[PDB]
């Protein structure tokens, strides 16, 4: 998951 | 020192996917690294030199944690797992589960007979390493856990989250001993105690730094320029030469600062993706760093200060 983007901004 | 003069000395390239993570063993001889392909490699600290792949997690890993042995490794993958590896062997020595979602970091305390990990289940747990039990499931957050690190004897954790607090944690007990707030509110995407153990350093998804006294609650140092918008970027405290504040950075660069006047000392390019990873060695004045999926390598840095 880390090398993808997953929060809010 | 005025400012570092990192140059890079190796490009270490094998991983078939983006590289999530990079550490060093701390007898200062290994690199170990993790990706999203599955895998962990292990790397030669001083020659670069590939020396072997340790496979068995069934999803990407986002995180790699030595043993004080410099031996034992475990690590933190989608699979909702975290393994316990032999290095020297190549083995898994114990699946850790219990999580119910991706694990996406994890350390091992000092004394080196727990384990803390963090997950997208929105809890930290802490495991015993010889049996591979869970000991405790903290309630930590309310949103995925990006960070978690045990202070310098093992008495506690800090831990941050999405949901835009840092916590510290009495690790015995379980209990949170402080939450330190943000107005604004950003998510917090990195976070780890000081060497001394009496500050913490937290990334938050609006390009900032911060240094933070956590017992007093108060913000003593901003590190600012470089880009951290979008991901869960590991950030360090360099104390074998000049003390520097290093970090990954949106723009594929390696930003590294001065700890006390917070200027920007270095910009070390060469990476053609998000550095998504950077660590400083225990002993020389070493940084390995790692990027996504347009770059998938790892490069070694030396300096004289």
């Amino acid at each position: 998951a880390r090398t993808k983007q997953t929060a809010r901004k | 020192p005025v400012k570092p003069n990192y140059a890079l000395k190796f490009t270490l390239a094998g991983h078939t996917k983006a590289v999530s993570s990079v550490k060093f063993s701390p007898n200062g001889e290994w690199l170990a690294s993790s990706s999203a392909d599955k895998l962990i490699k292990i790397w030669g600290a001083y020659d670069g030199k590939f020396e072997k792949t340790i496979s068995g997690h069934k999803l990407g890993i986002s995180d790699v944690a030595w043993s004080s042995d410099s031996n034992l490794l475990v690590s933190a993958s989608d699979d909702k797992t975290l393994k316990i590896w032999d290095v020297s062997s190549g083995k898994c020595l114990k699946t850790l589960k219990g999580h119910s979602n991706y694990v996406f970091c994890c350390n091992f305390n000092p004394q080196s007979n727990l384990i803390v990990s963090g997950s997208f289940d929105e809890s930290v747990r802490i495991w015993d390493v010889k049996t591979g039990k869970c000991l405790k499931t903290l309630p930590a957050h309310s949103d995925p856990v990006s960070a978690v690190h045990f202070n310098r004897d093992g008495s506690l954790i800090v831990s941050s989250s999405y949901d835009g607090l840092c916590r510290i944690w009495d690790t015995a007990s379980g209990q949170c001993l402080k939450t330190l707030i943000d107005d604004d509110n950003p998510p917090v995407s990195f976070v780890k105690f000081s060497p001394n153990g009496k500050y913490i350093l937290a990334a938050t998804l609006d390009n900032t730094l911060k240094l933070w006294d956590y017992s007093k609650g108060k913000c003593l140092k901003t590190y600012t320029g470089h880009k951290n918008e979008k991901y869960c970027i590991f950030a360090n405290f360099s104390v074998t030469g000049g003390k520097w504040i290093v970090s990954g950075s949106e723009d594929n660069l390696v930003y590294i600062w001065n700890l006390q006047t917070k200027e920007i000392v270095q910009k070390l390019q060469g990476h053609t993706d998000v550095v998504i990873s950077t660590a400083c060695h225990p002993t020389e004045n070493i940084i390995a760093s790692a990027a996504l999926e347009n770059d998938k390598t790892i490069k070694l840095w030396k300096s004289d200060c």
